[PDB]
């Protein structure tokens, strides 16, 4: 991969009351061309872990199928549901697939956001666990959610609030002016509108048709993809 | 189970294989090789629609070997003693000495009795050549990689006669022709029979480097004159 | 017997394949070591039948390299390869050392490596035993015997072969420690003809001195 | 232990070769291949070598669209053949452009079983297969190969029990046939007629296999058991 | 087959290995709180020999020794990798190695012939590895089981049973690096057969006040005799 | 794993290989008649088998046949081995293989099977036929690797008194054809459809009706 | 003499290391598939760990899944099976790779048994002493079982037994059809065969598990409350 | 090179050119390849890139579909043909094909410039296009995919007259419409015009010759 | 002639070299293990082959919550002590959590089955029990047949027959016992199968306790408890 083909542009996941809200638009590029328009850019890794890229699609595709293998390593060889990987296994995972490639010279150009729940103690979904078909959230400790960043080089990190590409710019700065702990889910879809609206405005790779996705007490959630209130 | 441990040491610090292989050998028809002032002989004695060298093959423009025990294990160290001076030939840009062919290629047969679990060549040669550092040189080489040089010697079928007739009648300062006359009276003598035949006889001489091989014509008129004396 | 195992132990402890190759020592001719203030004495006997073998053919006297020298008894061709071994360990030593190789350091060199011909899978003991004689890093002579089994000892005079201990009963009742050379070759001499039959033709003795290794003429051996 | 291992006897023989052919003949499973004119089939016992699921054994199988076989021996070493057979075709249509014919592929196979003949260190498989085909010329293929690595081209041929009994009875059936619809329906009689011969007892349409190459379809097909019922009757009359 | 368990649950190799370090002259290793001494016993075989070019007392490394019992062919070649790992260990690591860290690397590389995870059988050697490390001196047994025990005192060759009820008899941890001296050499006396001397046995010891490999010579062999009973 | 099972017996002797020489001559006959102006193989073989599909008589290459007695499939690989060596001659040299050059790296090829370890010899003997700038060769591999040079021979059961009846009958100066009555003749002594034939021209193998032609 | 290599045909044609692996098999634990109306039930009896007082409750289990819809369970050496399994998840996670769909059975089952059978070809290589049972349950194609042998011979059925006694089991289950019959009617049946085949050891000798519609078509072990009535009524 | 894929009901439609290389190389070329009865796919880029690609995907489909077969039994110039296997029981499915191929050309994606789109029908998902990008990104289209250079001419213009329901008549009028324009406006893109239609239970595939007449 | 070979099977369906590598793992030192709601205590025989000699290590530690007690060949516990250990810390690098106790049990189990099925290679002579907490006390037993189990409690090594015994008749006290009488149980236990400061080891592990063996003042008292 000498470098990116088709791209994906910014996502942004932060923590709110109940979970993790992770958006990311559904579009993708080819130069300053915008030929695929309903692509998925978050992956749902497992129950309680899901993954968002931007860059080459092409090796976002081979690190969700790394990451779809190793999570059916897990479910063949889990027991009980605190076998399952965390969202923090799964981020340490992607940083040294990506240092490996470094040490290679072979990266991967994708920036990663891996989001989710760290814990087992906030539900039972994972006692029986259901691979192909899908009461009110429980609050969540913002210490118990995980959103972790991986770049081309392996730099590694997490935090309350991650951005992505042209997000970490545009959107990283509403975040860390307004972003408060405790969010309900009204307050965090109303924030990441607005930094989507900035992106919008601001991004020529950016599009309004927009994929939020939550992972909660109940496990991953996909919206309804919808195109950006004005 | 099914190993037959070809590469180990029986009680007596000999190796079973070696001696079977000698044992096979001393069964194989009789090649000799003496030294003259002219140069190397090498004799040997070979059903009537057989059309042909089966004990005395080229391995250089000035080297040769006359073979004992099994014709293919002979075939593959003799191919691969050619392989040896062309190689040498190749790296120095001079001709491969006669001793140092033979250190090589009895190395080969040796490596084949010390590792792995494969058996000895069972193949002996008599290897005559000339180089201009020892002159003419004729060796013995057994299946166990020990090689000997020699002025005269035999191997084969009846060797022990061949020997004591060769170690009566050679000399010092014997010409090609008594050379060769000495070569027939001893391939005579091993096969007990007063008179050689020339269908059975392959006799051929390196001198200074040329080699010949004789036809049945030339060996014909070799047995004429051993004939008359 | 790509990777079997040859040596393996006995249930009294012992590795027959060793003894065995001691026994193909015994099998092989007497050679006799003497060392002597700066110079040693090789004296190894020699069979070849009369007027059909060449004699210079076969030497068991070998030069290893410029200062050390070799004699072994045992199997011929075996010796032959475990030479070339050593020959191409002096110049590598030589070559990384820059300095040539002394001799007790040629003589651990044969000892491991018979040790690891007897210590690993799909490959048979060396059945020699050898008397390596050269100089010292400090200049100073010493003989080293290595066995069969990779065990190897620094000596004065020692004999190996055939009825050695008949020639090392000899030596020790008769070695005076340091000996001109004239007398010390006669000693070499009449230690080792002690086991084989007395005429020329049945010896042959060289002198490692700080020069280089010479064959002692015919002449005086008459 | 010179009956061991695939290294010969001192009467020259190769017995282990025997003793799979032993294994093969212990299936107790009957195939039969017949050529026509432009046609040829292979039919099979569909027996093993109350809760088994009865279709799904079978003795026939799909080298190719267009070339199929039997194989009859124990049940692994069949299925290890097929395996090894479809590898042959995919390499010679990748290599070489087109697809193999029967011949290329049973040369090939025993090509591979010989090396299993003469390296000691594995073990015989014990299947026999038959291989049928369409030739480049339109013309019907029928090869039979061995635990020994012998292939031979045949008009017709059986694996199973009875041979040397079961030849005789081939020979009788063809000398006596001595449209191209026409020529596969009496193809296909002949080879059921074969089969209830051979078996020397009355054949049940849901217990063989009969399948089907020829120039009007060359892909290698099974027909239905409808079919096959049909015929038993018509032989029946 | 080298690799087989008997129906007892042992491993008929090193069953056979241990008949072997029963062999060779006996050596004898104390460990008191000033340091640990190795004496070995030397059975000189002829008068023509160079005693001191037979060793049965080596120096895995400055700090550490060992006594070797058993085939020394194969002894030779477990100290040489005991020296090479240790001197990696002090590149690597930039400290002198702890004795069971020495210790455990030999039994791992005595155990290789196994191939769990290459020599091809065991090495029925039985070594005796003394050192000085920070924990103190300290002195272990190494035998062809792979098992190394620590000891106060021990000793191993051909009068080991002997030896080891003296050193049983007279050892007591408050003892003084002399009385470590007299005990060795009265237990070594009272075990070799030939009369103890000057030129007869081996002494070196590594002392915690320098923790180092010295090998004594024949003026401390002397005093030594001097203060004995 | 990889150990001799050819091995020398107490005597001296390959007792594999004289039991691989033993299932030769318990096999069909063969046989070659090298002719003044060419040279021949034949050899001698239920109503359902193919003939065309089980030939013995094969073509190494333009001017160079091949016959056997012994194993079939053995034949098949070795035969397989020479089309490929003959291929690769023919890569570096721009040329036919020569016969003799082929004989001898085929012979190192059987003899290879006699030393090496986890292999049994080729259970099968050779007869090769071919012509060069140098004439016309007829040469026999033996399982052990040898290679003779021969006018005429046979290799099969009771070969012997087929050898014996092609002394009583070989003249060098032979027409093809007296040659290929020999040969026929020969057969039916050991003994149209049990006869394939070969002759070499580029090699070429007689048509059934040829064969018939020649049984008048 | 022929008996003791894998490589070596007896002169009747058999290899007698895969009877004597045969033999190993049937001295082994009970296990059993049972296709029913609504889904596959399978369960493992160990019955030869009655006196091993001290094991974790329930800790064992020789039933194990693939892609989270196929049951593999075994009778054999826990080694061997685990081999067998774990061979059995790399070739599913490489079908999954190159295809990006789930591996289909048959073709699983095919894989395993080359897998198997390439371990009776050498000399020096074990054979694998474990028969294997690979079953799935979907909403359109109902439910697909295979057993395969120590010798890499697969066979398809809609009710199998293996182990130790599976002769009385074979008897009972084929007693009724449960083709007609919810898992739920077969925990009762099965506690009853595996009774009449004790009432303290029924609760921690036995594995459990479905893919039946209640669990939608995909592996889960059997609840307790599910169990407990069902043994409870056999008892 | 232009290459587009249209879905309409009960079918999907691929089309392409057949001009190659400022100099025609090869003015009718067959892009439109037929990796398996019911599933055909497109190239562009480079012809040797994809050509080879095709031939790896081709024998994945051969050993797929054989592989597939489960024991026992059950149960304008235009040419259209059936297919053989009525039930779609071992026909590989679309999306494994597309997908092995995607890994292929992702893990050669240094050097192996080749951009695909695959039609084609399995009973499970029906009709499918997928689009293989250049680094080896799938993306599964739902309406249509297009590739080439000159496909992007037409973008605008597809996008206007697609409708999600169209019939095969109709379809076939827009595929054609756009190909003739992506060859009006591109240089490189050229030739005569072939069209597969996949359908359930046949495939047909049409020859178009072409004139772009307008009074703009 | 069928214990002969690594990979042959008996008539009776039976590996004899495989039942000889257990065969080697009852002449090792008794060693037990037990557990309750919250810990796990190891407690083994120190093997001594002479007054002057010092104790053999009975027990290890192969992770801040792990530790194992082995029963056999001494070197091939050493190798797989190595392998966990390395497998441990190979885990806690690559990713920044410790190992699931299963997983590793389980990967040391195909390290023995591998052994069991190559005629070059012999199984490993040695059973091992694994002390642990990963969320719950757990004990662990491999063997070399390539199975391995988990147990309420375990015993093993020369004349476990009586802290058999003894564990099979208190195995109910062991769920609701506290640290202290946890481990005068195992002791009791240990001291069936015959202690000093010396001759007997012990280690604790649990929640919030990583393994640590007992001190020698500690052992001292708790031996005094036990008289």
């Amino acid at each position: 991969t000498l470098g990116p083909v088709v791209t994906g542009t910014s996502v942004i996941a932060i923590k709110y009351k109940h979970g993790i809200m992770i958006a990311a638009d559904r579009k993708a590029s080819y130069g300053s061309y915008a030929k695929f328009q309903n692509v998925e850019r978050i992956f749902k890794i497992n129950n309680k872990t899901v993954m968002g890229f931007s860059g080459e699609l092409a090796d976002a595709q081979y690190l969700h199928e790394l990451l779809t293998r190793k999570n059916i390593n897990n479910l063949s060889e889990k027991k009980r549901k605190e076998d399952m990987y965390t969202p923090q296994h799964y981020h340490s995972y992607v940083s040294r697939v990506f240092y490996v490639r470094k040490n290679r010279i072979d990266p991967l150009f994708n920036n990663i956001i891996i989001a989710g729940i760290n814990s087992q103690k906030y539900d039972n979904n994972d006692d029986n666990v259901l691979l192909y078909t899908n009461e009110e959230y429980k609050e969540i400790h913002k210490d118990d959610l995980y959103i972790g960043f991986v770049d081309m080089h392996g730099t590694n990190f997490c935090d309350d609030y991650i951005t992505t590409g042209y997000a970490r710019y545009f959107a990283l700065t509403l975040l860390r002016d307004h972003y408060k702990d405790n969010m309900t889910e009204e307050e965090a879809r109303i924030l990441i509108n607005e930094c989507l609206r900035i992106l919008y405005f601001r991004d020529a790779t950016s599009s309004n048709f927009i994929q939020i996705v939550k992972v909660t007490s109940k496990g991953v959630e996909y919206e309804e993809p919808y195109i950006l209130p004005c | 189970r099914y190993d037959s441990r070809t590469t180990t040491f029986s009680p007596e610090g000999r190796l079973y294989q070696v001696e079977y292989a000698l044992e096979a050998i001393n069964n194989a028809s009789i090649t000799i090789g003496l030294i003259t002032k002219d140069g190397v002989i090498l004799g040997a004695d070979k059903s009537k629609l057989i059309d042909n060298y089966e004990k005395i093959y080229k391995i250089d423009k000035h080297i040769f070997c006359g073979v004992a025990g099994l014709n293919a294990d002979a075939n593959i160290l003799i191919n691969q003693s050619r392989l040896y001076a062309q190689r040498y030939l190749y790296n120095y840009n001079e001709v491969q000495p006669v001793s140092q062919l033979v250190v090589q290629i009895c190395d080969i047969k040796q490596s084949y009795t010390q590792y792995g679990g494969l058996r000895p060549y069972g193949v002996s040669f008599l290897i005559g050549g000339y180089d201009t550092k020892d002159g003419y040189q004729l060796y013995h080489t057994d299946p166990s990689g020990n090689y000997s040089g020699w002025f005269a010697t035999a191997i084969g079928t009846n060797n022990l006669t061949a020997s004591s007739v060769l170690k009566q009648e050679w000399k010092n300062d014997m010409t090609l022709e008594e050379g060769l006359l000495l070569a027939l009276k001893t391939l005579a003598k091993s096969t007990d029979t007063e008179i050689p035949k020339s269908e059975k006889i392959e006799l051929a001489y390196l001198t200074n480097v040329y080699q010949k091989y004789l036809t049945e014509k030339e060996i014909e008129e070799l047995i004429k004159l051993y004939t008359q004396k | 017997s790509y990777d079997r195992a040859i040596t393996v132990f006995s249930p009294d402890g012992h590795l027959l394949q060793v003894e065995h190759a001691l026994e193909a020592v015994k099998k092989g001719g007497c050679a006799v070591a003497i060392k002597s203030s700066n110079f040693a004495v090789l004296a190894v006997e020699k069979k070849n039948i009369p007027k059909l073998q060449n004699p210079k053919t076969t030497e068991k006297l070998i030069k290893l390299d410029e200062h050390n020298c070799l004699a072994f008894a045992g199997l011929n061709a075996d010796a032959r390869v475990l030479v070339n071994k050593t020959r191409l360990e002096c110049q590598r030593y030589y070559l990384n050392m820059d300095e040539p190789a002394p001799v007790d350091y040629i003589a651990k060199y044969v000892a491991k490596v018979q040790q690891k011909f007897t210590h690993r899978g799909g490959v048979r003991p060396f059945g020699i035993a050898t008397l390596i004689a050269g100089f010292k890093n400090n200049k100073e002579i010493c003989i080293y015997q290595t066995e069969p089994s990779g065990i190897y000892a620094a000596w004065k005079a020692q004999a190996i072969g055939k009825n050695a201990k008949i020639v090392q009963e000899f030596l020790e009742k008769n070695y005076q420690e340091n000996m001109e050379q004239k007398d010390c070759i006669f000693l070499a001499l009449k230690a080792i003809f002690e086991v084989v039959e007395l005429s020329s033709k049945n010896v042959e003795v060289a002198l490692l001195t700080e020069k280089d290794l010479t064959f002692i003429e015919e002449q005086e051996i008459n | 232990y010179d009956r061991h291992l695939t290294i010969f006897s001192p009467d020259g023989n190769l017995y282990q070769i025997e003793y799979a052919i032993k294994a093969v003949k212990n299936t107790n499973i009957t195939s039969v291949g017949v050529k026509g004119e432009n046609c040829a089939v292979i039919i099979s016992q569909k027996k093993m070598a109350k809760l088994l699921d009865y279709n799904n054994i079978t003795n026939i199988y799909n080298i190719t669209d267009e070339i199929g076989c039997s194989m009859v021996g124990m049940p692994g070493d069949c299925l290890s053949m097929v395996y090894k057979a479809r590898s042959e075709a995919s390499e010679f249509l990748y290599s070489n452009g087109y697809n193999v014919n029967a011949e290329t592929l049973c040369r090939n196979i025993c090509d591979k079983i010989q090396v299993y003949t003469q390296h000691a260190y594995m073990r015989l498989h014990a299947c026999s297969g038959m291989i049928i085909g369409i030739d480049e010329n339109n013309k019907p293929e029928l090869f039979k190969f061995d635990p020994s690595g012998f292939c031979a081209g045949y008009r017709a041929c059986v694996i199973g029990n009875k041979e040397q009994e079961s030849i005789s009875v081939l020979e009788r059936l063809l000398e006596k046939r001595k449209t191209i619809d026409e020529d596969i329906r009496n193809t296909t009689i002949l080879a059921i007629e074969a089969l209830q011969t051979i078996l020397a007892f009355d054949l049940k349409a849901s217990e063989i296999e009969v399948a089907i190459v020829s120039t009007k379809n060359r892909n290698f097909t099974q027909i239905s058991e409808k079919e096959i019922d049909n015929y038993l009757t018509y032989i029946a009359e | 087959g080298v690799n087989t368990f008997s129906p007892e649950g042992r491993l008929f190799q090193v069953e056979y290995a241990l008949g072997a370090i029963k062999l060779g002259s006996t050596a004898v290793g104390i460990c008191v709180n000033d340091g640990v001494i190795l004496a070995s016993e030397r059975r000189i075989s002829s008068t023509l020999i160079e005693k001191d070019s037979v060793e049965k007392l080596l120096s895995i490394d400055d700090h550490i020794g060992c006594a070797m019992s058993g085939l020394m062919a194969d002894a030779r070649t477990l100290i040489d990798y005991a020296r090479v790992e240790c001197n990696h260990y002090k590149f690597i690591y930039n400290e002198n190695i702890n004795i069971k860290s020495c210790v455990e690397l030999i039994s791992e590389l005595a155990l290789d012939f196994s191939n769990l995870s290459i020599m091809s059988r065991p090495f029925g050697v039985a070594l005796l590895i003394g050192g000085v490390d920070k924990n103190g001196p300290c002195l272990w047994y190494t035998e062809p089981s792979g098992t190394n025990t620590r000891f106060s005192a021990a000793s191993i060759g051909s009068a080991q049973e002997g030896a080891e009820l003296l050193l049983q008899e007279n050892y007591k941890k408050d003892m003084t690096f002399e009385q470590a001296e007299i005990l060795a050499l009265t237990v070594l006396r009272q075990v070799m057969e030939d009369k103890l001397s000057t030129s007869n046995v081996e002494i070196c010891a590594i002392k915690k006040s320098d923790q180092t490999f010295y090998k004594y010579n024949t003026d401390d062999i002397s005093r030594i005799i001097d203060v004995l009973p | 794993y990889s150990f001799s099972l050819t091995t020398f017996s107490p005597t001296g002797k390959l007792v594999q290989i004289e039991y691989a020489l033993n299932r030769v001559s318990s096999s069909s006959p063969a046989l070659g008649i090298r002719a003044k102006n060419g040279v021949i193989i034949a050899t001698e073989k239920n109503e359902l088998i193919e003939e065309n599909s089980i030939f013995k008589i094969q073509q190494i290459s333009e001017h160079i046949g091949i016959v056997y007695a012994g194993m079939p499939g053995d034949f098949r690989v070795l035969l397989k081995r020479a089309r490929k060596e003959a291929i690769r001659y023919s890569l570096q040299y721009g040329s036919e293989i020569l016969v003799k050059e082929l004989v001898k790296i085929i012979a190192s090829i059987v003899q290879e099977f006699t030393q090496t370890g986890g292999v049994r010899p080729f259970g099968l003997s050779l007869l090769i036929c071919g012509v060069d700038v140098y004439g016309y060769h007829l040469y026999q591999i033996d399982p052990s690797g040898c290679y003779f040079n021969w006018m005429a021979t046979c290799v099969g059961k009771d070969y012997q008194n087929n050898m014996s009846f092609l002394e009583k009958r070989y003249n060098k100066d032979i027409e093809i054809e007296d040659a290929i009555h020999t040969a026929i003749l020969t057969l039916k002594e050991s003994y149209e459809k049990n006869i394939e034939i070969g002759v070499a021209k580029p090699f070429k193998i007689l048509t059934q009706n040829e064969i018939k032609d020649y049984l008048i | 003499g022929y008996d003791l290599s894998v490589s070596t045909f007896s002169p009747d044609g058999r290899l007698y290391q895969v009877e004597y692996i045969y033999k190993s098999i049937n001295n082994n634990n009970t296990a059993l598939c049972l296709e029913c109306k609504d889904g596959i039930i399978c369960c493992c009896i160990n019955s030869n760990m009655d006196k091993n007082k001290m094991i974790k409750k329930n800790s064992y289990n020789r039933i194990y899944h693939v892609n989270n819809n196929i049951i593999i369970t075994y009778s054999g050496f826990d080694g061997d099976a685990r081999n067998i399994i774990d061979r059995a998840r790399s070739e599913a996670n490489t079908y999954y790779y190159n295809f990006h769909t789930n591996i289909p059975l048959h073709i699983l089952v095919n894989r395993i048994s080359l897998y198997i059978h390439a371990y009776t070809l050498y000399w020096h290589m074990r054979p694998f002493a474990a028969s294997i049972i690979i079953s799935s349950f979907n909403e359109k194609d109902k439910g697909d079982i295979y057993c395969i042998e120590p010798n890499g011979a697969c066979y398809k059925y809609s009710g199998i037994v293996i182990g130790k006694n599976k002769e009385m089991f074979k008897t009972e289950i084929e007693k009724k059809d449960y083709k007609d019959i919810n898992v739920r009617d077969a925990i009762e049946d099965i506690y009853k065969f595996i009774l009449t085949s004790n009432k303290n050891n029924l609760q921690n000798l036995v594995n459990f598990s479905w893919i039946c519609k209640e669990s939608s078509y995909e592996f889960q072990n059997i609840h307790e409350e599910i169990l407990t009535p069902a043994l409870n009524k056999a008892v | 090179t232009t290459i587009i894929g249209i879905i309409y009901d009960n079918g999907v439609m691929l089309a392409c050119d057949s001009r190659t290389s400022t100099f025609i190389s090869n003015k009718c070329s067959r892009k439109i390849n037929r990796i398996n009865e019911n599933l055909y796919v497109c190239r562009s880029g480079a012809s040797a890139h994809s050509q080879k690609i095709i031939e790896i995907i081709k024998h994945y489909c051969v050993s797929m579909k054989n592989e597939n077969r489960k024991k026992g039994r059950f149960h304008v110039t235009k040419n259209k043909y059936f297919y053989e296997d009525k039930f779609n029981d071992y026909n590989p499915l679309v999306e494994n094909v597309a997908h092995i191929t995607k890994k292929i050309i992702y893990t050669n994606n240094n050097f192996l410039s080749c951009a695909l789109i695959f039609g084609g029908y399995d009973k499970i998902k029906k009709q499918q296009l997928y689009a293989v990008n250049l680094n080896g990104s799938i993306i599964e289209k739902h309406d249509f995919a297009v590739s080439g250079s000159g496909s992007i001419y037409i973008q605008s213009y597809l996008q206007d007259k697609y409708k999600k329901f169209m019939t095969k008549k109709e379809c076939f009028n827009l595929i054609l419409n756009c190909v003739k324009y992506a060859m009006h406006n591109d240089n490189s893109s050229g030739g005569l015009i072939r069209i597969v239609n996949i359908t359930k239970s046949f495939v047909e595939e049409f020859t178009v010759v072409n004139t772009q007449m307008n009074f703009q | 002639l069928y214990d002969t070979d690594n990979i042959i099977y008996s008539p009776e369906g039976r590996l004899y070299q495989v039942e000889y590598a257990s065969e080697a793992i009852k002449q090792g030192t008794c060693a037990v293990a037990i557990k309750s709601k919250d810990y796990v205590v190891v407690s083994g025989l120190k093997k001594c082959i002479s007054k002057l000699s010092f104790p053999q290590e009975k027990i290890f530690k192969i992770d801040d919550y792990i530790g194992i007690s082995m029963s056999g060949i001494t070197s091939d516990a050493k190798v797989l002590t190595k392998f966990m250990q390395n497998e441990c810390l190979s885990h806690k690098f690559l990713y920044n959590e410790n190992i699931n106790i299963e997983s590793l049990v389980r990967s040391v189990a195909d390290k023995y089955q591998k052994n069991t099925q190559k005629s070059s290679k012999r199984a490993f002579g040695v059973g091992l029990m694994i002390a642990a907490y990963h969320n719950e006390p757990c004990i662990f037993e491999t063997r070399p047949n390539g199975s391995y189990f988990e147990y309420d409690a375990l015993s093993f090594g020369a004349r476990s027959h009586a802290s058999k015994t003894y564990l099979e008749k208190n195995l109910h006290l062991f769920e609701e016992c506290s640290l202290e009488e946890l481990i005068l149980h195992c002791l009791k236990a240990l001291k069936c199968s015959l202690l000093t400061i010396s001759n007997t080891a012990l280690a604790v592990v649990g929640k919030n306790h990583p393994w640590q063996e007992i001190s020698s003042l500690q052992l001292e008292e708790y031996l005094s408890k036990v008289k």
